[PDB]
């Protein structure tokens, strides 16, 4: 009963990215049992929809749906018009509408471009928010890519000392390709996710949206450096080790002589050991 | 759910299957699929066509060599064929059974150009790589005699978590007006340390050079091939060292123009209409 | 009895390989108003001298400077004929290729050595702490290095720089004891100002708490004796000048400290050999005397690295010159004989192994 979901997983890792919206479908059609539950567990490419009231375009999700009916964060509305409730916690209406402004500064800064949302929650003891970044690639540009991602913040509730624990969970979409004649085409992809906790004081100068946003560009810098040299990197190690660019009957001429250096250093340096 | 539905699904599935491995991907379709009866023969092609296109090595009964398999070289039956020793082999094509001590006999129109071509492809087979295996066909097709010669890579590692395939084919024809040499390369790694990278990349070349005869013409496409290859490898580690300022800037920054973090302080929170008439009157 | 001559951004090193100290460590240094003025004399007369650097971060800019650097190497330090012996030599990690067989040619040209091995700075150092797998610091004066060697092989994708290095440190010293008071004022009083640095710096775990015991209790005070009678007592300086190797932003830079370095040379490596890398860091150059360093790094990394494994740090006591005892325990040694870039190479082959034997 357990083990099949976590045999979609394994099925879902090992897929090329590029084409994994098409494996979703076919995903539904194997099992349909599991199909809904398996949704909340793998992350997918998110769905851009259009704003009649204001003439922009926001991002679909999964957590601002009720019943088939999504909600837009700009202007407050559902598909059926007025048939549920919508959009709670007036004293954070605001904090929302600073929000949906703020990060927008950040897409001009970074990205140059982009779609960005904000959604925040009610919970017991504090709220929780869910963020969500698109950018796509350039038509004139000959480089098309896609860059997505989401996050999702916790806070927990404090007595006194106005010390709070942001909790923040990230994950990154990535995909790269290049059509150059002198390497002909060339493809990279790229998910990762991540988590971090941290303690910091609430403060009239710099209130709680002011430390979302500093985690979130942290968050954002940590991941594109650890994605660029660490993994990325090393892909460049396997396929100069699949060939040598020069030829190399050299080496293989010593290579025994360097074998019998190294036991014979294994030797001697046991043989003194200072 | 139709069964036809499902059986082409998992075909495609296992057509475009990782970087490699096998059993896995072979254990978890099997655990999806109820009806095996009809896995073992709506799945035949498929696994059968995995097999044809990776250029796999086999490891034959113990002749002290191992060969590859070609979709345009082997023999195309149940029993596939060999450039050597002139013992043609059926290979299963999911446990790896050996059989068919049966030889057969070749054309023998040309068989020094194939001899030399296999001489020459292993001298820069074998010191220019790492760990690699190459095979070497000819076949007429249309009235007129064709080489092909083959090369193939792996660093399969479990442990580490990343796999590896270099895979390449050259094209060769028999035209004393003028010769004709066409070539077509691809790469495939993979990396799942706490996440996913996949790396796929192909490419294709036509060229020529003149003719020559059989004291010199084990060496001009083998030139050819060096150069290329080497060019190749320039080109994409030349690409790939700029990254960071060419082609991943117009995905994301790694700072902005100020070179700094973002002061969220002055973001949460005229001089410049003033300041034109100055500008103005001073340049 | 192999000469190592060690070369250096700071202090050049040279001796045969029988001994365990070097026995000629000179500047590397040269003056112009005789031309040959080359090491302490021109350092002496620096009242008429325009001194100039011949190596900068590791990489030899000027050559005919260097040149004359190798020749009062072989003819007043030693006081032998070039051509007596083999010669060993050494330069960093990632240098350009060309300029390896670019000092070979003119090594041969003028000397005409018997054979050559020459070989990375770092490789070494791991030898002559004992073992052959590690992670190795060049904390030098011109550059600094993080390079990891598995089974005496140098990674050449596995390795980072940093431009921080001794002299940064040297400058800062100075500005901050311009604020002070005593103001020390152009490169005449640099000897003196480096002395402060040997004998009256240590690091401190909590930055912040030594900052406080030392701004409020006045006990972090030292006296000392500049050459002229005067005693200048000096305050808080004695840490804030070492932690800028933590902290690069003092200076301006934005490049991480070298606690953190130490975490991306073995990220960029495989799963296996980790458990082998965490267990031997190996500390070397010049700018690692300090007191207290170890202990710094073993509470730094703790703190970055999984729990659930041991991190051993070490170091000898004669971290200075262990690029020197490095290189004479490997030129005398049995099978060293047989794998030397020999004199008979370049006479047979003539100039053809300047692009043959880059092994
Ligand atoms: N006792 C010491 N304590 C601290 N630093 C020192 C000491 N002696 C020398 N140094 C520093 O080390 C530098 C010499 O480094 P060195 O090991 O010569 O580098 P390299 O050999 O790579 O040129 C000097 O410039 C000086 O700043
Ligand atoms: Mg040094």
């Amino acid at each position: 009963s357990d083990q099949q979901l976590d045999c979609a997983l394994d099925l879902m890792r090992r897929l090329p990215p590029q084409q994994i919206e098409k494996n979703l479908s076919d995903l539904i059609d194997l099992v349909p049992s599991l199909c809904e539950d398996l949704l909340s567990s793998v992350d997918q490419p998110l769905k851009i929809a259009r704003d009649k009231v204001v003439g922009k375009d926001y991002l679909l999700c999964d957590y601002n749906r009720d019943g088939d009916s999504y909600r837009s964060p700009w202007s407050n509305k559902y598909d059926p018009p007025l048939e549920d409730g919508a959009m709670p916690s007036a004293r954070l209406r605001k904090l929302e509408v600073e929000a949906n402004n703020a990060f927008d500064q950040y897409r001009d800064l970074y990205f140059e471009g982009g779609v960005s949302s904000v959604y925040l929650w009610d919970l017991d003891h504090g709220f929780a928010g869910v963020i969500l970044i698109k950018k796509a690639g350039d038509g004139s540009k000959k480089i098309k890519g896609c860059w997505d991602s989401i996050h999702v913040v916790e806070v927990q509730e404090k007595s006194s000392g106005r010390t709070a624990h942001y909790k923040l969970t990230s994950t990154v979409m990535l995909w790269l390709q290049t059509n150059k004649s002198g390497s002909g085409t060339m493809n990279l992809g790229g998910s990762l996710t991540r988590q971090m906790e941290k303690d910091e004081t609430v403060s009239d100068c710099s209130p709680h949206i002011a430390n979302i946003g500093r985690l979130v560009e942290d968050m954002e810098n940590k991941i594109r450096s650890t994605l660029n040299e660490i993994y990325f990197g090393k892909t460049k190690d396997i396929v100069n080790g699949l060939r040598s660019i020069d030829a190399i009957p050299d080496n293989q001429k010593f290579k025994q002589l360097q074998r019998e250096l190294s036991q014979v250093l294994t030797q001697r340096q046991i043989g003194i050991q200072l | 759910v139709s069964d036809e539905e499902k059986v082409r699904i998992a075909a495609k599935f296992i057509t475009h299957a990782p970087p490699g491995e096998f059993n896995e991907v072979f254990n978890d379709v099997r655990l999806l699929l109820n009806n095996d009866n009809l896995l073992r023969e709506g799945a035949a092609h498929a696994f059968a066509q995995y097999n044809m296109d990776q250029f796999t090595p086999v490891k034959i009964e113990g002749y002290e060599d191992q060969v590859l398999i070609t979709e345009h070289g082997d023999l195309g039956n149940s029993r596939f064929l060999d450039p050597r020793n002139k013992i043609s082999f059926k290979f299963d094509h999911l446990r790896k059974e050996a059989s068919d001590p049966q030889p057969e006999e070749a054309d023998g129109g040309l068989k020094s150009w194939r001899e030399s071509c296999d001489s020459a492809l292993r001298a820069y087979v074998k010191d220019h790589y790492s760990n690699g295996f190459c095979t070497v066909y000819a076949k007429t097709i249309d009235g007129q005699q064709t080489i092909i010669a083959c090369i193939e890579s792996h660093q399969f590692q479990p442990k580490n978590f990343w796999n590896g395939r270099w895979r390449s084919e050259w094209k060769f024809t028999i035209t004393p007006p003028t010769a004709q040499v066409v070539g077509v390369l691809k790469i495939q790694v993979h990396y799942y340390e706490d996440g996913n990278v996949q790396l796929v990349s192909h490419k294709d070349v036509q060229d020529s050079l003149t003719v020559s005869n059989e004291a010199q013409t084990a060496k001009e496409f083998i030139k050819i091939i060096e150069n290329a290859e080497n060019e190749y490898q320039t080109a994409i580690s030349e690409n790939y060292q700029t990254m960071s300022d060419t082609t991943f800037k117009a995905l994301r920054r790694q700072l902005p123009v100020t070179r700094t973090k973002i002061d969220w302080n002055k973001i949460l929170s005229a001089l410049m209409e003033v300041m034109q008439k100055r500008s103005k009157a001073i340049h | 009895t192999a000469l190592v001559c060690d070369n250096g951004s700071g202090l050049v090193k040279a001796g045969f390989a029988g001994d365990d100290a070097p026995r000629a460590v000179f500047p590397s240094i040269v003056g112009r108003p005789k031309d040959s003025y080359v090491g302490d004399e021109a350092q002496s007369k620096r009242g008429i001298l325009t001194l100039k650097y011949p190596i900068e971060h590791g990489i030899i800019t000027n050559w005919d400077d260097m040149e004359k650097i190798w020749h009062h190497t072989f003819y007043n330090e030693l006081r032998v004929a070039p051509e007596e012996h083999p010669t060993l030599l050494t330069e960093a990690p990632l240098n350009p290729k060309a300029n390896r067989e670019k000092m070979t040619q003119i090594m041969f040209e003028t000397f005409n050595v018997p054979a050559m091995y020459v070989a990375i700075q770092a490789v070494l150092s791991l030898y002559a702490s004992g073992r052959t797998t590690g992670i190795v610091l060049d904390s030098g004066d011109g550059v600094t290095h993080n390079v990891p060697i598995y089974e005496g092989y140098a990674l050449p994708h596995a390795i980072m720089r940093l431009d921080l290095a001794g002299r940064d440190l040297t400058d800062y010293l100075m500005k901050i004891l311009t604020e002070r008071g005593y103001s020390f004022v152009t490169t005449a009083e640099r000897e003196i100002v480096r002395d402060i640095k040997e004998k009256l710096c240590y690091v401190a775990l909590d930055f912040e708490n030594e900052m406080a015991t030392a701004a409020s209790s006045s006990s972090l005070e030292k006296s000392y004796e500049l050459p002229d009678g005067q005693v200048i007592t000096i305050g808080n300086e004695r840490f804030r000048c070492p932690e800028t190797l933590f902290q690069p932003s003092f200076i301006g830079m934005e490049s991480a400290g070298i606690h953190e370095t130490t975490y991306n040379s073995i990220m960029k490596c495989d799963i296996d050999i980790r458990k082998d890398l965490y267990a031997n860091n190996v500390m070397s150059g010049g700018t690692t005397m300090y007191p207290g360093i170890a202990d710094r790094m073993q509470k730094e990394i703790t703190a970055l690295a999984p729990s659930t494994m041991k991190i051993k740090i070490i170091a000898p006591p004669e971290r200075k010159y262990s690029v020197w005892i490095g290189g004479s325990i490997l030129a005398s040694l049995s099978t060293f004989q047989q794998m030397w870039i020999t004199k008979q190479e370049y006479d047979e082959a003539g100039p053809s192994i300047v692009h043959r034997k880059c092994f």
